[PDB]
């Protein structure tokens, strides 16, 4: 496919999804429909005190809507 | 397929993608899918109100830079093409 | 079995009550449907539900014949 | 499942999903409605004020579910009610435009909360700002 | 096929149908198909909950939008 | 015994509006504008392509006084408003019931 | 071996998991069941209203008896264990 998520695996990824919810966590592993597992996920709401942990998760590859590294760089 | 076609033809040129939240990301298309699902390197990341808002500058430039960008297509609203 | 298409064909050329997104409802009598529930009202009545300041209000139009787009359509039921 | 991709010429205006207006020229589009426009214009009009507003946007790509409607314009005819109107900053006219489309959103998000309380559900979608 | 099975055993059941706008449906399934449309008999309309106030009781069979639906269960009290 | 309304298994609405072409419609969108034209055009998506229209106007919008012809997305559609002069309604429920025999699979 | 999603999802299977959809709703429950697309079979769910600002304002919207069927359609999220 595309995007080749062993690059990503054991690290933080920033998942966008549908409804306005983003999460960060650990990419434990991942399907080809791009379905995840990640861990010490933090689930934020639609800003920072709007946040939850949630831990070991599952989520959809279907209301992905962007994947990237949560590591970035500020302006 | 249209788009699909276009874009994998575009492969290394930069681009202005706007998703349906108003979100922009600039960045190089490395890659394009049937489904028109797209990963772009050198991707920097603002809105199209941040955008709008840097004209005569105000606030200058408030962006995010990111290595790699996976965006799915059908979350896509349009893609600004460079003018070649 | 009776799928749900097969129940709601019992319903051609009878009153129906349909209701839409965006607080509307409208009842009509029945001329077809497809399995998207687009739908054909014939002398159908639209009422439109309002907020006058905090307040619950309505009106209605009428006309012949009406093609409904499915998207819309939240049920389907008698009048 | 072929693609139908037609090559054509024309000037039109489209009506996005979002409420803006844009004006170009078409190359190319498919059944589904996904447009290749070329020299595209956003244009914003207040004509409560006799106020508008361009800016260049080029070669746009547009994907079908994003389009409300479009049509062949003739330019030169559009041209003319401008020329009695006062072209203002595109800036200045995007953020009128982007209070007007925040009292929308507000209000209809009011409408919902309140017609909730009486069970009433205004399914209302975010994304329909046309 | 557990999902299939499970709307199998429920044909003819009172049942509980939650749509996503909240509206919730209660009454006995008539018919249902493989997208989730459903027919349902001497049927209530809620928001939210049941112990909510009545705001339609319907005489004849409602038609529900699979598209729409947000769950299916078994009404049990 | 052969419907009009009915050329197959998935296109009963399809073949519906085939069947309105030339004809003057008027459509309402989602947003509440009402357009009144000749339908010129309709596709397997319900997309409708109007001739000669007119429009109520908008405070939001400007009147585009050039424009003669316009395409309108079919999910922006909510209603297609027309006469019942325009449809046998005795065909129409016998396509319905066609398709409905087709749907169920 | 190879962590895989749908196999985390089986193993969860009688485990109370959480659903939280793609709104602001989720379903805690035991784990009856899946198909394919995802759509869940639930045992005596609670179904909670989520408060963006406070996990404190929580709303209960129901305690379930019996089975659901919860439709894949609006599943953002699976948490194996619940809510702890």
């Amino acid at each position: 496919a595309i995007l080749d998520l062993a690059k990503y695996k054991d690290s933080k990824i920033r998942v966008k999804l549908m409804g306005g919810k983003l999460v960060i966590g650990v990419l434990k592993g991942y399907d080809q429909l791009m379905n995840l597992v990640l861990d010490d996920t933090v689930e934020y709401m639609s800003i920072s005190k709007n946040a939850r942990k949630l831990g070991l998760t599952v989520i959809r590859g279907t209301i992905l809507v962007s994947l990237s590294s949560a590591e970035g760089s500020d302006v | 397929m249209l788009p699909l076609y276009l874009l994998t033809n575009a492969k290394g040129q930069q681009m202005q993608i706007e998703l349906k939240n108003g979100e922009i990301i600039q960045g190089i298309l490395t890659n394009v899918d049937n489904w028109m699902n797209l990963t772009l390197s050198n991707v920097t990341e603002y809105s199209e109100e941040s955008a709008i808002n840097s004209e005569d500058n105000a606030e200058s430039s408030k962006a995010v830079k990111l290595n790699e960008i996976y965006i799915r297509g059908t979350f896509i609203k349009f893609i600004k093409l460079q003018d070649n | 079995m009776e799928t749900p298409l097969d129940l709601l064909k019992l319903n051609l050329d009878e009153r129906v009550y349909i209701k839409l997104r965006g607080a509307r409802t409208l009842v009509g009598t029945l001329q077809a449907f497809d399995s998207h529930c687009n739908i054909v009202l014939s002398d159908a009545v639209e009422t439109i539900y309002q907020l006058n300041n905090e307040e619950l209000s309505e009106s209605e139009r009428r006309c012949e014949m009406v093609f409904i787009r499915g998207d819309t359509v939240t049920l389907i039921s008698t009048p | 499942t072929a693609a139908i991709v037609s090559s054509v010429d024309r000037k039109i205006f489209v009506l996005l999903r979002d409420g803006r207006m844009l004006f170009g020229v078409l190359r190319t589009f498919d059944q589904y409605a996904n447009l290749i426009l070329q020299d595209c214009v956003e244009r914003i009009y207040f004509s409560e004020e006799n106020k508008y507003a361009e800016e260049d946007r080029g070669i746009f790509m547009i994907r079908g579910e994003n389009v409300v409607m479009l049509g062949e314009v003739d330019i030169d005819k559009e041209d003319q009610p401008l020329e009695a109107m006062e072209r203002i900053p595109f800036k200045e006219a995007w953020l009128t435009k982007q209070k007007n489309d925040e009292k929308r959103f507000k209000e209809e998000t009011h409408k919902g909360k309140k017609m909730a309380r009486h069970g009433i559900v205004y399914d209302f979608h975010k994304s329909d700002m046309y | 096929s557990v999902t299939t099975e499970f709307l199998s055993d429920i044909i003819g059941k009172t049942v509980n149908v939650k749509l996503a706008s909240g509206l919730l449906y209660s009454g006995r399934l008539e018919s249902i198909d493989g997208f989730m449309n459903v027919a349902l008999s001497s049927a209530t309309e809620h928001y939210e909950s049941n112990n909510n106030k009545l705001l339609n009781k319907f005489n004849s069979d409602v038609f529900l939008r699979g598209t729409q639906v947000m769950y299916i269960s078994e009404q049990k009290i | 015994s052969e419907n009009l309304y009915f050329q197959g298994s998935g296109s009963l609405f399809f073949s519906f509006f085939k069947t309105l072409v030339d004809q003057e419609v008027v459509v309402e969108l989602k947003n509440d504008i009402e357009i009144k034209g000749t339908l010129q055009s309709v596709d397997q998506f319900l997309n409708l392509k109007l001739d000669n229209i007119s429009c109520t106007d908008e405070k939001k919008y400007p009147h585009l006084g050039s424009v003669r012809n316009i395409f309108i997305r079919g999910s922006t559609v909510r209603y297609v408003y027309l006469n019942k002069n325009m449809v046998d309604t005795n065909l129409l429920q016998d396509a319905t019931r066609r398709e409905v025999m087709t749907e169920r699979k | 071996p190879e962590i895989l999603p749908l196999e985390v999802i089986d193993k969860t299977i009688n485990q109370k998991v959480l659903i939280v959809l793609q709104s602001n709703r989720e379903f805690e429950g035991t784990l009856v069941g899946f198909d394919d697309f995802v759509n869940v079979i639930l045992e005596d769910a609670v179904e909670w209203l989520i408060d963006p600002e406070d996990e404190s304002r929580n709303e209960k919207v129901m305690q379930h008896h019996g089975r659901m069927l919860l439709s894949g359609n609006n599943i953002a999220i699976l948490v194996p264990g619940g809510k702890k």
